[PDB]
RNA sequence: AAAGCGAAUGAUUAGGGACCAUUCUCAAACUUUAAAUAUGUAAGAAGCCCUUGUUAC
RNA sequence: AGGUGUCCUAAGGGGGGCUCAUGGAGAACAGAAAUCUCCAGUAGAACAAAAGGGUAAAAGUCCCCUUGAUUUUGAUUUUCA
RNA sequence: ACAUACGACCAUACCCACUGGAAAACUCGGGAUCCCGUCCGCUCUCCCAUAGAUAAGCCAGUGAGGGCCAGACUAGUAGUUGGGUCGGUGACGACCAGCGAAUCCCUGGUGUUGUAUGUU
RNA sequence: UUCCUCGUGGCCCAAUGGUCACGGCGUCUGGCUACGAACCAGAAGAUUCCAGGUUCAAGUCCUGGCGGGGAAGCCA
């Protein structure tokens, strides 16, 4: 919060500081990236991370998730 | 180093289908809007195709307008149709197409109610004639025309789309004529030879092919022309048997007689064919099948 | 200005939708147009020949000449403090038929058929068109759903 | 049934530098061993390095089917020892080789008519691959209609009784 | 106008797996989409239905 | 941000056959670029010349035949009084 | 209902992979004298309809397939017409009378139909 | 700032869109001389300033950038 508080004196006009509820910069609450995590709806993958969907072929998305099936 | 796919999604999502018969590879949309194409001061005066295909074993010919919702058939003739004249053998000759184009041409006629007012060429002499237009009573009376429509067939010299449309046009159906690729034409030397003309007209260049056969390659000639000599039909044969063949035409264009028992009805064969058709599968079937598959592969 | 010759600024109005560019129906060319037609100009441009100004694309007009593969529209055309009578030679690719004026016939033959029933049966009937009226009186049942007390939200969440 | 490789084509080339006598004695011996009229091939293009121009006659070749083209594949197979790299079966079902003095196959020498050599290239179908070469109801060959690399080796192999490396 | 770029064209940040699946940000002379306001025409007697007449189209 | 004062007997007219740019795989010299074969390939090519539309059994490319780039004056459109 | 010829809308119809197809038809097919056209009967053209085959074309089913089509959400959000001696230094914003979108994620579907001729 | 012009071997320069090219000096080798110059025989040497575009092909034709030079910058 100090960091950005010294760099917007830098920027002309009103600049706000403000806390996301979101998981890091995943658009996606701290408890819903929980439940994903815990159903293994997620991968790793570098800095980043791919979700589970219902559509695909189903070899794909058993391999790319293989705990959010079992 | 590594190339990238074409396909992609992309590719998939801006790709525009062409027309399904086009895709098929049926139709020349491009000649199909010229053919059908009627001048907007000849407000409902319908421009009538000779459709003339020709699948193997068969030959179909039909009279085709066009409408908004589809196309509407005035009339048709099969090849097929010939062994009630006495046709049985090479059905998709040059020469059967000329006998169908006679038949689809009455056809035409008596549906019209025109048979007793043109009757073109009586006996075919392979001579460029034009369907002109009949003397009555009340003057001149123009004959039926109609436009020749080879679909995606060439238009060679000698082709058997124009044999068709020579056997209409001396039935009594005026079509739009030249003799530029009649067999016997000479392009050197504009001149169209009348007897090789009607040699082909009633199945000629045939005769000379089994004669050659009989001369030369015995074995040769068994194979090709075994259902002609089974049934006994020489080559001095062929010319006669068309002969009553286009009189017959004449006399009765619809003559259904020839039949291969049993006759039957239409209902009993629906029944038939729905016991013969697969059905899809519905959305708890599909769930179903999915989860099995997640079981099988999860234990594998 | 700088540039004013025909086709400037059709850009868009000229082109052909995304995926439905290529070869033209030929439904166009079976529709059959007579004297006095009510008919739309929307330019294709894909034929290049015969085409109407694009000050006429979008227009609507009658149609009074039929040749061939074109007809001839009158359509009034604002000159500044004035309409012009505007005679157009535009081909049948570049046209169809108006369904406001299809609409309208409907309605003539169904408006002789009620007047036709109507005096045989005895009874007078309604033929103009009348816009909406305020709603009458009725009665409200809540015994399957009862009202639903709403309140406004807070602003709560920031995001 | 019909799923018997045949030799679909045997196209033989000949791409000399130039145009000229040299190249009007390629169509002699191409000529002389498959019997029918050459055509001569134009430049796509000029490029510097190689000495040729745009729209200038380069290489010839024919195109041989049937029993007369089996027997010009086994004179070049005679030739090359019935022996084959791994590397000349393409993926499509197609094989291919080249040889250098076209006088091995059998064609009197002659001064005048120098050294030449040739690509021999074939073609390998199915008894179905009119569906994709009809002018009316084109389409494309089935997948499990197609001919593989692995399959036309096979082919090689068993018939031609040669040796695949 | 807005919107879009895990859609074409162009610009552009970062990591990951072997080019692929993702990620941040854009376009007066880009776009699959797509408003609000404005805008053309029709709402009939010079009309509609039945029979029938004229013509060199 | 650019363009014009030109160019074309074909680059005009008609008809027929074919599909392009590109990528992958393969063949003596031959290689990143020569020519040949197959597969994929919605135009990512070409259409004299700026840019924008348009075009795939074509409007592109090759082949065959021609001169409608002719005669007669009218009606209409755009700039517009 | 199925097939064939000609179609209409022109992906719910397209692309990839796997499996199956009774009757007829479509098709692959056999031959190169004549018509015809090619470097090559590959294509086109002509003759055969006997032999062989559903291997391919074609049709159907399958795929938590790609795409496409429709809906829901996004969202009464973004935007916009008229109004005030409204707020704010301003950039802009709210309210009054109205209109009112588009992504990402999510779900469902995978051609309909006309004429004519036939089909067990 | 505006307009115009030029950029080529180590140096100074010329150039027909159709062969990466020329002349002189310079450099290299041999000969003559005791030796060096001069002289006589022969060789080698260019990312045509740079980045794009047209055309089958660019040093040549077009655009921009870099370096240099010339001309104009007036009435008050
Ligand atoms: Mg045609
Ligand atoms: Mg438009
Ligand atoms: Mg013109
Ligand atoms: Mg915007
Ligand atoms: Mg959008
Ligand atoms: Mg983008
Ligand atoms: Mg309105
Ligand atoms: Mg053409």
């Amino acid at each position: 919060l100090e960091a950005l508080r010294r760099s917007q004196y830098k920027f002309p006009g009103r600049q706000k500081i403000i806390i996301s509820k979101n998981w890091g910069f995943t658009p996606l609450r701290r408890e819903e990236y929980l439940e994903k995590k815990a159903a293994g709806k997620l991968l790793i993958d570098g800095a980043y991370v791919q979700f589970l969907g219902n559509r695909g072929s189903l070899e794909r998305n058993m391999k790319r998730f293989p705990d959010a099936f079992a | 180093a590594f190339h990238k796919l074409v396909k992609n999604s992309a590719y998939y999502s801006r790709f525009q289908t062409k027309y399904k018969r086009r895709r098929e590879g049926k139709t020349d949309y491009y000649a199909r809007k010229r053919l059908i194409t009627q001048a907007k001061n000849k407000y409902n005066a319908p421009k009538y195709r000779l459709v003339v295909r020709f699948t193997n074993r068969d030959i179909i010919l039909q009279i085709v307008s066009s409408e908004i919702t589809g196309d509407k058939v005035f009339a048709s003739a099969y090849s097929h149709e010939l062994k009630a004249y006495g046709i049985e053998h090479g059905l998709t000759n040059w020469a059967a197409a000329y006998a169908t184009g006679l038949l689809l041409a009455r056809r035409v006629l008596k549906k019209l109610g025109l048979d007793e007012t043109f009757k073109g060429v009586e006996e075919a002499d392979g001579e460029y004639k034009l369907t002109e237009a009949a003397e009555t009573d009340d003057g001149e009376r123009r004959p039926f025309k109609a436009f020749l429509d080879v679909g995606l067939a060439r238009t060679s010299t000698g082709a058997r789309v124009f044999g068709a449309m020579k056997g209409a046009s001396d039935g009594g159906i005026f079509i739009p004529h030249s003799e530029n690729r009649f067999p016997g034409y000479d392009m050197e030397s504009e001149e169209l030879d009348a007897e090789t003309l009607k040699k082909y007209i009633f199945g000629g260049h045939v005769a000379e092919y089994m004669e050659t056969l009989a001369d030369d390659d015995e074995e040769r000639y068994k194979s090709q022309f075994n259902r002609y000599i089974e049934d006994d039909l020489e080559a001095d044969g062929l010319e006669d048997l068309y002969a009553e063949a286009h009189a017959a035409i004449r006399e009765d264009p619809f003559k259904k007689a020839e039949s291969e028992a049993p006759k039957k009805t239409k209902e009993e064969w629906k029944a038939e064919s729905l016991k013969y058709k697969k059905s899809k599968l519905t959305r708890e079937q599909r769930a179903a099948g999915v989860q099995e598959r997640i079981a099988a592969l999860r234990s594998e | 200005g700088h540039a004013a010759g025909l086709r400037a600024g059709t850009r868009y109005a000229f082109s052909r939708n995304f995926r439905e560019k290529g070869m033209i129906r030929l439904s166009t060319y079976l529709k059959q147009y007579k004297v006095g037609d009510i008919v739309d100009i929307k330019v294709n441009g894909a034929v290049q020949k015969g085409m109407a100004h694009k000050v006429y694309h979008g227009k609507t007009g009658v149609i009074y000449n039929v040749t061939k593969s074109a007809v001839g529209i009158i359509i009034y055309k604002k000159v500044k403090h004035r309409y012009i009578e505007k005679r157009i030679n535009v081909r049948i690719e570049h046209i169809q038929p108006s369904r406001s004026r299809d609409d309208f016939l409907r309605r003539v033959k169904q408006n002789a058929e009620l007047k036709k029933q109507a005096k045989a049966e005895g009874k007078p009937v309604q033929l103009k068109r009348q816009a909406l009226l305020p709603r009458e009186a009725r009665t409200i049942s809540v015994v399957d759903n009862k009202p639903e007390t709403v309140a406004p939200v807070a602003y709560e969440t920031t995001i | 049934p019909m799923r018997e490789l045949r030799i679909q084509k045997l196209v033989l080339n000949i791409c000399v530098g130039e145009s000229g006598d040299r190249l009007t004695r390629a169509a002699k011996v191409l000529e002389q061993l498959s019997g029918q009229t050459p055509v001569y091939s134009k430049a796509r293009y000029t490029v510097r390095t190689f000495g040729i121009r745009r729209n200038e006659k380069i290489s010839v070749h024919v195109t041989v089917r049937g029993p007369k083209a089996e027997e010009i594949l086994e004179r070049g197979l005679k030739v090359k020892e019935y022996e084959l790299r791994k590397r000349n079966f393409s993926e499509t079902g197609n094989f291919g080789f080249g040889i250098s003095e076209h006088i091995d196959l059998g064609i009197k020498y002659d001064p005048g008519i120098g050294i030449y050599g040739m690509d021999f290239y074939c073609c390998m179908t199915r008894p179905g691959e009119r569906v994709s070469r009809r002018r009316r109801a084109k389409s494309r060959v089935g997948a499990t209609h197609r001919i593989t690399r692995d399959d036309t080796v096979k082919w090689f192999k068993s018939r031609f009784d040669a040796i695949v490396r």
